[PDB]
Order: structure tokens, then C-alpha cells, then sequence
């Protein structure tokens, strides 16, 4: 899965 | 509310004892009560309120892909038929998940936003609304799937025209709502090249702003900035 | 229970499920429904409790340790008063903690332990009995604190007679019972030389013993024996 | 912590 915050 | 009779203070506390002790559930409760008092959130407390909440629903949504997939490869062509109990517990996952995220929507909706003037409050709160929606679309599936990712869109587009207006390109607040929007676009628009050139513009803006910053807030921006590299390699 | 109208299959498979996902509070439910079906448990089921249990009050505990060492510094020479909030919220994880061994504990006295007649099932049930009530003594100070260390004691002790007369000493049920009842020495009962001679014997007594193995019982065996090692190596 | 199974 790509990041988020 | 269960959260009535404890002071707000003593929620808060109690709060970041249950960050220590990993026990976010209860860090996400505490955080709801001390929401419910009424008082608008400083900003050590809209991070405690996110961290909960990000903990609890972050477990629902890695619990909820491992049963999709298993339920998935149960429906396959030649799949031996194993009843109803992966869909059932797939659902019971979600349906939890879902009372999540309209647990933190509806605290949003009552009455954080519409208190949220300055525009790290007002920004931070709308960015989560966008992620709430956002986990909503992961799972979303009926007539109003096309209005969830709408309503996603929507407030993080009103987060960013603020955050543009408002804040320098290196706020932390402001990097973050793009790096998740750019994430909103590839994984649940179906907009891959908007993500990336979100992404792109939003790296390349921080980092010509730098050069403003102390040694502390850099750390900030730059962490913040490598994630949307990571993205960026991920997807190119 | 909240499990009585789902079928036992069900039941079983829906803990499987939750084990992959790592919903172990879920797989927890599952199990206990299950047992409540008043059938015996097989093997695999016998270990999908006590995985699922046994993560559970993991948790509980590590939060536990937490809060009571914050507590503790919080009550030293020259710290600074903050509150009954510390204590509260150790008390509460405390109470959730001892509701989850009283939980088990109830498993095993409604009916499990008494309808056990083969080694292998009652050795692991009042292994099982052993650990709750130690995970019982390591948060308890009031008046009963010696009796729930006897009564973890006894329980153990009885577990030690069975394996020692039905079971071969590489066995894996035994080996963790004496791992386990040797930690219990060492932490609980102030008895640091009889946990070193328990995990001694039992190491040597299984090494002796491996030679009658296949490779996958070996593997088995020689998996606990190394944490008998590893506790041996921490106490001398 | 020692060891437990
Ligand atoms: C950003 C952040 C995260 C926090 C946490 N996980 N507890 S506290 C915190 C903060 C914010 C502003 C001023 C002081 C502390
Ligand atoms: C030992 C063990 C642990 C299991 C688990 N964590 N699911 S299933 C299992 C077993 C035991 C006997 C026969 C077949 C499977
Ligand atoms: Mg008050
Ligand atoms: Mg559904
Ligand atoms: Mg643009
Ligand atoms: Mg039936
Ligand atoms: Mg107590
Ligand atoms: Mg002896």
C-alpha cells in the first residue's frame, strides 16, 4: 500500500 | 457518554497513558469524550484525537483485506465452496469499520469544523473527513458509493484551497493532506496521473521552501516529503 | 452468549479466520462460543483457545506493565502529584485483565477440566488453569494474593504428575507446561533455584529423549527446549 | 520477561 499521514 | 463524568483534563491524560500502552481503543474513547465537553481542541489534542482514531481504524481496515481476500479466492472458478461464514465475518469487520468512521465523521460533524476557524484546526479537521470518507469508499460497494468518494473529495478540496491560501508549502498539516489526497486520487478516483502530479508539485513546492525553515521544522517537512518520494517510486 | 444461535463449525472456522486476520479479541468470542457448546475440544480446537486467550491477555498484560511503572514513578521521592488518573486507568485495565482470566478460568471449571481423561487435553487444561491464575498472582496484593498463588500452584503441579506419568519428556505439551511452571518459580513464587532446576531436568531429560523423534517432532521439541535455554541463560 | 508457551 502507497503512505498516508 | 460514557466519558459524561470524567473531567476533560483527566481525559486527556488518560489518553496519552493509553498511547504509551498502546491500547488505542481506549486512547480513541477518551479522545471522543474529551471531544464531547464541547471546547474546541488545541493542537496536542486534535494529534491525539487523529493517532487514535488513524490506530483503530488502520487495524479494521488490515483485518478487513486479509478477510476480502480470502473471501475473493473463495469465489474463484474451481474454489471448493466453504458457506457463508468468510462473508459474514468480512461484513461483521466492516460493519464495525464503518461505525468507526461515522463515529469520527460524526464528531467532525458535531461540532468540530464548523468551530474550526484558523486553518491548522480547520484544515487538519477537513483532511480527516477526507480520510473517513476515504475508508468509507475502501469498503464501499451500494447506491451511494459514487456520493462517499464525492463527499472524500469534497473536504479534501476545500482542505487544500485553504491550505494553499493559508499555509507555507513545508506546513506539516499541508504536506499531509496532499501526500493522502494524492493517495485518494490513485487508490479510489481511479485518477492515477492526478496523483502523481499531486504528488510531484506538492514535493517540488516544499522542498524551494526549505530554505525558511529551522532545523526542527526541516525534520518535520522533509519526513513528510520522503513519503511522497515513496509514492512517487511506487507509482512510476 | 452472544455465540449460542452459531453453529460450532462456524464457530471453529470464524476463529481460524480471525487468527489470519489478527482480530484475536474476535477469535477469543469464537472460541469461547464454541466451548459453551459443551462438546470436547480436538486438539487443533484446544490450541485455537489458547492462541486466542493467550494474545488477548498478552496485550492486557504489556499494557498493564506499562501503566503500573508510570504509576510507580509517579509515587516516588520528589515526583509531582498528578492525580488519581495513573491508578484509575490501571485499575481499569487491571479489572479488564482479571475478567479475561476469570473468563477462562470459568471455560475450564464449566466443564472442560472434568470431562479430560486423556493426557493430552487435561495436561493442557490445567496447564492453561496454572497460567491464568498466575497471570491472576502477577497483578494481585489484596487478601486472597496467596491463595491465588497456591491455586496456581496446585493446578500446575497437577498438570506436572499427569505429564510425568503419561507423556515422554520431549512431549510438547509437557515441555511447556515445565517452562511455563519454572517462570512461575522464578516470578511469582520467590523460587529462583526450584525455576533453575525445573528448566535443567526438563531440558536434559528431553535431550535424552530426542533421539526416539521424527524431524517434525524433533523440530517441536527442540523449539521449546531452547526457550528453557533461553531462560536458563537469563537466570545464571 | 522470561520465556512462556
Ligand atoms: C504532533 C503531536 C503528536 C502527539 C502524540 N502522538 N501524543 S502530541 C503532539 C503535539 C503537537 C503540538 C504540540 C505539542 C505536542
Ligand atoms: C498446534 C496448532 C496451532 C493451530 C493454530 N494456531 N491455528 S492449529 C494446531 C493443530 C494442532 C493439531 C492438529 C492440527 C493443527
Ligand atoms: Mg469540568
Ligand atoms: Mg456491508
Ligand atoms: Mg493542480
Ligand atoms: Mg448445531
Ligand atoms: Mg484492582
Ligand atoms: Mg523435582
Amino acid at each position: 500500500f502507497p503512505a498516508t499521514v | 457518554g460514557a466519558m459524561g463524568s470524567m473531567e476533560r483534563a483527566s481525559l486527556i491524560q488518560k489518553a496519552k497513558l493509553a498511547e504509551q500502552a498502546e491500547r488505542y481503543e481506549d486512547m480513541a474513547a477518551f479522545m471522543k469524550g474529551a471531544v464531547e465537553k464541547g471546547e474546541e481542541l488545541s493542537c496536542e489534542e486534535r494529534n491525539l484525537l487523529s493517532v487514535a482514531y488513524k490506530n483503530v481504524v488502520g487495524g479494521q481496515r488490515a483485518a478487513w483485506r486479509v478477510l476480502s481476500s480470502i473471501e475473493q479466492k473463495s469465489n474463484e472458478e474451481g474454489s471448493e465452496e466453504k458457506g457463508p461464514e468468510v462473508r459474514e465475518y468480512r461484513e461483521k469487520v466492516e460493519t464495525e469499520l464503518q461505525g468507526v468512521c461515522d463515529t469520527v465523521l460524526g464528531l467532525l460533524d458535531s461540532h468540530l469544523i464548523k468551530e474550526a476557524g484558523d486553518a491548522e484546526s480547520r484544515v487538519f479537521y477537513l483532511k480527516m473527513k477526507g480520510d473517513y470518507y476515504r475508508y468509507l469508499a475502501e469498503v464501499a460497494t451500494g447506491d451511494d458509493k459514487k456520493r462517499i468518494i464525492d463527499s472524500a473529495r469534497s473536504a479534501y478540496q476545500e482542505a487544500m484551497d485553504i491550505s494553499k491560501k493559508e499555509m507555507p508549502p513545508t506546513n506539516p498539516i499541508r504536506l499531509g493532506l496532499a501526500l493522502n489526497f494524492s493517495v485518494f486520487h490513485y487508490e479510489i478516483a481511479n485518477s492515477p496521473e492526478e496523483a502523481i502530479s499531486l504528488a510531484k508539485t506538492t514535493f517540488d513546492e516544499a522542498m524551494a521552501d526549505l530554505h525558511t525553515l529551522s532545523e526542527d521544522s526541516y525534520k518535520d517537512s522533509t519526513l513528510i516529503m520522503q513519503l511522497l518520494r515513496d509514492n512517487l517510486t511506487l507509482w512510476t
